[PDB]
C-alpha cells in the first residue's frame, strides 16, 4: 500500500516529511587484523532505512494518517513510500520498449533504450527494477549512444531475466514499520499532534 | 461615527454587587490582546510560506490606574481588596496570607453612547505611592483574565471619591525622634499573584480566558531618600551601619504607614550633595504593618 | 467572516456583462468547513440599478436573473449590452480615484426570494454596493 | 465509573486533560532474517494505553479528583475515559434495529444498517460493540446500499453472536489505573497540588 | 586628498550583467568589518599579557537602503529579486519558496575619483514600507558576504529611477467596504535567509568570505493602526473579535497589497483617543498575496 | 474586465510589434500544475487605440489581430510597422526627464468574442491599459 | 522589466577599435532550470546605428559594422573601426562624468535583428538599446 | 580513490574538513606493579585514525560526496585522505636517485640522499615509503653529509629491500571508512543535509 503524502492527498498539507533520514544498512563481517589490514566480508543483505519526521499534525490529518497506518497493521501488507528529494524527473519517456539483456549479476548493468529515453540519469539518483522491489542507487553513469552503462551501489539481488524494465521515476520503497509495537501520539492544548515520527525499514 | 476619548470616560469597579466609581482619577492605561499559536509547516514536499495561526486564548490584561487621595477614602478599598485586614480606618498587613486565591472583582471602563469594555476576574497586584514635595498619588495595578464589550453596565452614581486631600509635607520618625533632611519617601505594597493556566484539550477550537489565580506572597516595602547629614563626629544615631530592628513610621497629615520593627539598609551616593537611601522592610517577627487613612482632622 | 454583502461591480463599456454566483453553505463546526452547496428551489433574484439612494430615484437599469444548475447551487446575474449602454449614458463624468477609467453609475442590490416554499415569502437581500462603468476604447 | 472531566464537572477546570497520549500497544515478536526479510509474529492482545497529564490543582479540584480515584481503588471498578477529539457525531439514529450477522471473528464487521442510520462513519473514528468493552478504530469503510463494511484495527476480540449492536458515539475506554501502587501528589507551600499523572491501560 | 561624501555617491546594483542605478535614494547605511580569533594563552610558566589575534574572516555586511517610489517602478525588482513571481506589473507571494538559495547579486557604491566599495553575494532580506500621511518610502535590507575596494565599476546610465510618485492617501478595504479611521498602514515582506558558514581547515591562514545561503522562509505581513470607532451598540462589523479569514486590501493610487484571505488579530490601546491595531497575515490556504505597482493612471 | 490587471504595452519604433497570449484554464485543486490549453476555435479578438479616454477621441490605430494556433490556445495581438510609425507620429512629446525614450500614445483595449452557431454574443474584455512608444535611432 | 531587460550601456575607448562579441542562446527556464541551446543565426541579419539625440532630427554619428562570425552556435559581433571611434570622440559632449572623468556622453544607440528568410517570418526585434559613452585616452 | 576535498573540487566548498582528528591508536598492555613501576607490552600494530566533520551540505555537494562514497563502497577501494596542515614542502628534488640500504627493520631509516635532494625534513612531518602504504611521522632527523638519519614513530612495518624510495610530499592516508554499516544523513525541510561524519581508519 501507499503511505499518504501531499502528492497523493494534497488536501492534507500537514502530511509530508519534515525531515527524512535515508540510512545505509549493510551488515558486514569486519575484522581488524593485527598487521593493520582491515578485512570485511559482505554476507547479510543490505537494506535502506527510512526515518520520517512529521510536522505539527492537526486532528483530521492525523486521523487520516493513523487510519492508513492501522490499515497497514491490519492487512499486514507492505507500506510503500515515495521520497520526494529523489523525484527530480530527469528521464522522460516510456520505458516499456527498453530491454535489459538477460544474464547480468553484480553492480554493473547494461540496458538498451532503443532510442526512446530523453534525459541522462546522473550519479546519486535512484534506480529500481520492474520485477524486484529492491531500490538501488546510481553511483556512476556512462552511455555510448543508446546503450547505457549504470553502476549501482547494491549488487543486483536477482540476475536479469531479459524482461525486467527500468524504473527511473516514481520509485517506492517496500518498507515495514519498526515503531508499531509502542506507537503513541500526544495531543496538545493547542490542538495539534506533536512529534509524530516513523522508523521505517525496507523489507527484502 | 462615535470616537472614544479617554478624557470622556468613567471607571467603575464592581465588587460584591456594588459599583465603586473611582473619580479623582488622574490617568489610567490599559490594553487588550489575544494569544496565537502560529506554526509554519515547511516540508520537503512543500516548503510553504503561509503559516497556520489560530487564536485560542485571551492574553491577560494589565490595567494601571493613578488615583488621587480623597476625603471619603474609597481608595483604601484597594488595600482592602488586595488582602489587608481592616480595623476602623487602619489597614493591617497580616502575618500570613489569608486565602490561597486573591479577591476577584470586575471592572468597567464606561464611555459615551453605551460603549464599554468589561474586564473580569481582576485582582489588585500592586499599590505604590511616593510621599514627596508633589501631591501624593497611588498607582494601583490590576490584572484581568477576560475582557469583553458590553452594551449596558454598572455606574457608581453614589459611591464616588470626594475632593482631593490638600498637600501636606511628609515626615519620617523613629519612635518620636524625627529623621532630618527627607527628600522622597516612596512606599510599595504588592500581592504577587500568578495565573494558573488550565488550557486543556477540551478547549480546542475555543478562546480560553484565565479564571483562577493563587497568591505567591504579599509584602510591604518602602524606599526612603535622605541627604547625608551628621551632627557629631563619629555619630551613633546617623551613620551607614545596618539596623536589624528599629521602629519606623512614615507620617503625613492624612496617612501614616507604620513599621513596628524594620530592617533598614543604607546606601550612600556621592552626588552633588551626598544622599543616603534606606531600604525599609518589616522584620521576621514584626507586628503587622499599619496603614492609617485620615480623611480630615485625623 | 461577519458580513461582506458590500461588493462593487465594475461593468465594461461596449461589452455585455455577466456574473456567475456559486451559492454555497459553509459551516465551521468541523475544522474542515463543510462545502455543502445550497439547493436552488423556489428561488428568484431581483436587482435594479438606481442612481443614488434618495426616494424617487430614476431606475438606470434592471438586472436580468438567470437560474441554472439548481442542484449545485450556482446562478447567474446578467444584463444585455443595450443595458450596459443605457447605464453608461447616465454615469457621472467624475472618475474614480484609484482607476481613471471607472465612473460611478448608481447603486444596486439583489434580493433572493422563496415564494411559498412553505407558505412563506422569505426574501432577503444577498449583496449590495456601487456599480462602476469602465470606459472602453474599442468602440 | 467515569473519570472526572470538564464535561460532567466544569466547576473544576483544572481537571481537564492538559495532554492525552493514546498509545498503541500491540506486542509482536519481530525477527530480521539475514536475507533482508523482516518477519513478525503476533500472539498477545492489543490494548489502548492512555496517559493523562494535569496542571497545578487547587485544593477543591484535587479533593474531588482524589475522592474519585480512592472510590475507584476501593470498589475496584473500571475508570471510563472520554477523549473529546473522538466525539464527532457522524452516525445518528437507532442502533437497535441494525443487525450484525453472527460468526464474524476476523478483523472486519459486515452489518446491515436496514436504512435506520443516517450519515456514514469516517476512517480513523472510534467504533465499539455493545456487548464487549474493547474499543476499535475504523481503518476503512465501504457502503454498498444498506450493508456496511467496517474494517477495524484490533482483530475482533469476540465472535459476533448476532445480538451485538454497533456503538459509534458516546464511546468510553474501560481503563484500569496503572502506577497506582505508588500514587502521590506533592502539596506546595502556595496551596496547590502538583505532580499528578494518570497512566491508564485499557483493561477490557 | 580625496574625502568621501555620502551625498556625492551613486549606488548601482549589478544583476544579470545589467546595472540598476537606484536613483531617488533618500538615505543608505552600510558598514564593513572583519572577524578575529583572539585568544590569550596565559600559562603557569608565563602569565602573558599579549593576545594571539589573527584576522581570518570577513563579517557579513548589512546594507540598508531607503528608496522613494518612482514612475518607472525599478524598485519592484527588489520584490522580484527577493523571490516573488511576476505577472505583468503585479508581484505574487508564491505558495512555496521556489529555490533553496536566494537570488544573488552584486552592488556598487560609487564615489568620485574612481573610488568604490564592491559588495558581492548580496540578497534582499527585508522590504517594508509604511503607507501613512507622509510620503511612502520602502526600506530594503540586503546582506553581503564579501566586500572589496575596486578601481573601475558598473554605472547605470540608462536603468534609473524616474520622478518620485506624488503622495496619495492610503485606504484599506474589506472587499469593497472601506474601513474607517485609518492612521498608519505598515507593510512588511521578508526573505529570512541564513548564511551557511563553511570555514574549514583548508582556509587556515586565509580570509574567509561567506558565499552560499539558504532560505528559511518567506512571508508577507502588515500592521494596521485604526481609531477605535463603533457605529452601533453591539456592532458586528467593527469589534475586537478575531477574524479567521477575511479578504483585505491596503490600497493606494499607485500600489495595492492584496490579501485574498487574512488572519486579523486586534489590539486596543486606551490612549488619548482609543486606537485599535490589526495584525494581518495571510491564512494557510489563502491565494498568493498580491503587490501591484501602478506608475500613472493605474 | 480586469481592473487590477492593467498592463501598459511598449512598442518599439521602426520595428513591427508582436504580442502573443495563451488562453489556458487551470484547476489545481486535484493537483498543482493542472492546466489545459483552451480551445480558441471560432474566437475572434479585436481592439483599437484612441488618443484620449473619452467619447469623441480620435482613433490612432487598430491592432491586426489573428489566431495563430486554433485549439492550442495561442492567440496573437499585433500591428505592422506602418501602424507603429503612425503611432509614433501621433504620440505626445512630453518626454520624461529620466525615461526619455517612452512617450504616451493613447489607451487600448481588446475584446474576445464567440461567433458560434447555436450560441449568442460572448464579448469579453481581456486587455486594458496604455500604449507607450519607445524611441528609436537606427531606423 | 517592460524595457529594463534589453538595455545595456557601451563605452567605446578612444583611439582603439571597439568590438563587442555577442552570443545568442535560447535558454529554457520555465519548463526546467539549467537548459540552454544556441540559436541558429542563419539568415538573422543585424544592423545598428548611433545618434546624438532622440529628437526627430538627429545626426548619425556612427553605425555598427555588424557581422555574423558563426552562422550556427548563435555567435555574432557588432564592431566599429578606429575612424568611427575618433568621430564619436570628436562629436561627443564636453561634460565629463564626475564618478569617472574619462567618460563623456556620446549619444544613443539601437540594434535591430532582421530574420529575413524564404519562410514568411520576416520579423524584426530590437535586442539592444542604451547610451554610448566615450572614454578619453592619451596614448594616441 | 581520493576523498573529495576543496583542493580537487573547490566548486563544492561544503566538502572541506571543518575539523580533523588524527587519532594515535597503538594498543598496549599496560600493567602497574605495586612497587610503583609501570610496565607496558606492545604486540598489535599502530594505525592512524582520522575523523572528519562536515557542515550543512547543499544538495549538489551532498550528491557529489554521496556518489563518491557509494563508489567506494561498490568497488571496495581505499579512500585517500589529504591533510592540508601536513603539506609543507621542505624536501624537493628526485626521490629515484636516493638509495635506502636494505635490512632495516627497526624504527629508523638511514638513507644516502646522494646530494640529489635540497632542504631537510623537519621533526613532526609526515614520511612514507614508496612500496608500503603506511604513513610515518618523523620524530627526529640528523644529517651527517649526504646520509640522513630519519627516526619514525611506528616501527617499520616492512623490512627494506633496497628498492624503496622515500616520499616526503604528496602523502595520502590509505584509509578505510569505518561506521559505514549504519551510514546516513538527515535532510532538513530547508533542503540542506546535516549530520554527516566520516570515521576513517588507516587500513594499510
Amino acid at each position: 500500500m501507499r503511505l499518504p503524502d501531499p502528492y497523493t492527498n494534497p488536501e492534507y498539507p500537514g502530511l509530508g516529511f519534515e525531515s527524512v533520514n535515508l540510512v545505509d544498512n549493510d551488515p558486514m563481517i569486519r575484522d581488524e587484523l593485527p598487521n593493520g589490514k582491515v578485512k570485511e566480508v559482505k554476507i547479510s543483505a543490505q537494506y535502506w532505512g527510512i526515518n520520517i519526521s512529521y510536522p505539527e499534525l492537526f486532528p483530521d490529518e492525523y486521523a487520516f494518517l493513523d487510519s492508513r497506518l492501522l490499515e497497514y497493521k491490519r492487512t499486514g501488507d507492505y507500506l510503500d513510500v515515495l521520497l520526494p528529494q529523489y523525484e527530480a524527473f530527469r528521464v522522460r519517456g516510456d520505458t516499456k520498449s527498453v530491454t535489459i539483456p538477460a544474464g547480468q549479476k553484480g553492480s554493473q548493468i547494461i540496458l538498451n533504450t532503443n532510442g526512446t529515453l530523453t534525459g541522462q540519469p546522473k550519479a546519486g539518483d535512484l534506480f529500481k527494477l520492474s520485477t524486484h522491489p529492491k531500490v538501488y542507487k546510481i553511483t556512476n553513469f556512462s552511455s555510448s549512444g543508446n546503450v547505457w552503462n549504470i553502476s549501482l551501489y547494491p549488487d543486483l539481488f536477482i540476475t536479469t531475466t531479459g524482461s525486467e524494465k527500468p524504473v527511473f521515476n516514481g520509485i517506492l520503497f517496500r518498507t515495514k514499520l519498526m515503531n508499531g509495537d509502542s506507537f503513541g501520539s500526544t495531543l496538545n492544548n493547542n490542538g495539534t499532534y506533536s512529534g509524530i515520527s516513523l522508523s521505517l525499514r525496507e523489507s527484502l | 461615527m462615535f470616537y472614544s476619548l479617554m478624557r470622556e470616560s468613567k471607571i467603575v469597579i464592581e465588587y460584591d454587587g456594588r459599583g465603586y466609581h473611582f473619580d479623582a482619577l488622574s490617568n489610567y492605561d490599559a490594553s487588550t490582546s489575544f494569544q496565537e499559536f502560529k506554526t509554519l509547516r515547511r516540508t520537503i514536499h512543500n516548503r510553504t510560506n503561509y503559516a497556520d495561526s489560530i487564536i485560542n486564548a485571551q492574553d491577560p490584561s494589565s490595567i494601571s490606574l493613578a488615583i488621587n487621595f480623597s476625603t471619603t477614602l474609597i481608595e483604601s478599598n484597594f488595600f482592602d481588596w488586595m488582602g489587608f485586614t481592616r480595623e476602623g480606618n487602619s489597614l493591617f498587613l497580616p502575618r500570613n496570607t489569608p486565602n490561597i486565591e486573591p479577591i476577584m472583582f470586575n471592572m468597567y471602563i464606561i464611555n459615551h453612547n453605551n460603549s464599554c469594555i468589561y474586564f473580569e476576574n481582576c485582582y489588585v497586584s500592586t499599590v505604590d505611592f511616593s510621599l514627596d514635595k508633589s501631591i501624593p498619588i497611588l498607582n494601583v495595578g490590576i490584572e484581568s483574565g477576560k475582557f469583553s464589550e458590553v452594551s449596558t453596565f454598572r455606574d457608581g452614581y453614589t459611591i464616588t471619591q470626594g475632593e482631593v486631600l490638600p498637600y501636606s509635607a511628609p515626615a519620617v520618625y523613629t519612635n518620636s525622634s524625627p529623621l532630618p533632611a527627607l527628600i522622597s519617601a516612596s512606599m510599595s505594597f504588592q500581592q504577587q499573584c500568578s495565573w494558573r493556566e488550565d488550557r486543556n484539550i477540551f478547549d480546542i477550537n475555543k478562546i480560553y480566558t484565565n479564571k483562577r489565580a493563587y497568591v505567591n506572597e504579599m509584602n510591604a516595602s518602602a524606599t526612603l531618600a535622605f541627604y547625608y547629614v551628621k551632627r557629631l563626629v563619629g555619630d551613633k544615631f546617623l551613620n551607614l551601619d545596618p539596623e536589624t530592628r528599629t521602629p519606623l513610621i512614615i507620617k503625613n497629615k492624612y496617612v501614616s504607614i507604620t513599621f513596628p520593627l524594620a530592617r533598614i539598609s543604607k546606601r550612600l551616593n556621592f552626588s552633588d550633595l551626598y544622599q543616603v537611601e534606606y531600604d525599609v522592610i518589616p522584620t521576621a517577627d514584626s507586628d503587622p504593618v499599619e496603614i492609617n487613612f485620615f480623611g480630615e482632622r485625623k | 467572516s461577519t458580513e461582506n454583502r458590500v461588493i462593487d461591480l465594475v461593468v465594461d463599456e461596449n461589452v455585455p456583462y455577466g456574473l456567475l454566483m456559486q451559492f454555497m453553505d459553509v459551516d465551521d463546526s468541523v475544522y474542515p468547513s463543510t462545502s455543502k452547496p445550497v439547493d436552488l428551489t423556489d428561488f428568484s433574484l431581483r436587482g435594479s440599478i438606481k442612481s443614488s439612494l434618495e426616494d424617487g430615484a430614476e431606475t438606470v437599469a434592471s438586472f436580468t436573473t438567470a437560474i441554472v444548475d439548481a442542484a449545485q447551487g450556482v446562478a447567474s446575474i446578467s444584463l444585455p449590452v443595450s443595458a450596459v449602454t443605457t447605464i453608461a449614458s447616465k454615469a457621472s463624468k467624475e472618475r474614480d480615484r484609484y482607476n481613471p477609467r471607472q465612473r460611478l453609475a448608481g447603486y444596486y442590490d439583489v434580493i433572493i426570494t422563496r415564494t411559498a416554499v412553505g407558505s412563506a415569502a422569505s426574501s432577503f437581500r444577498i449583496m449590495e454596493g456601487k456599480v462602476y462603468i469602465s470606459d472602453g476604447v474599442t468602440q
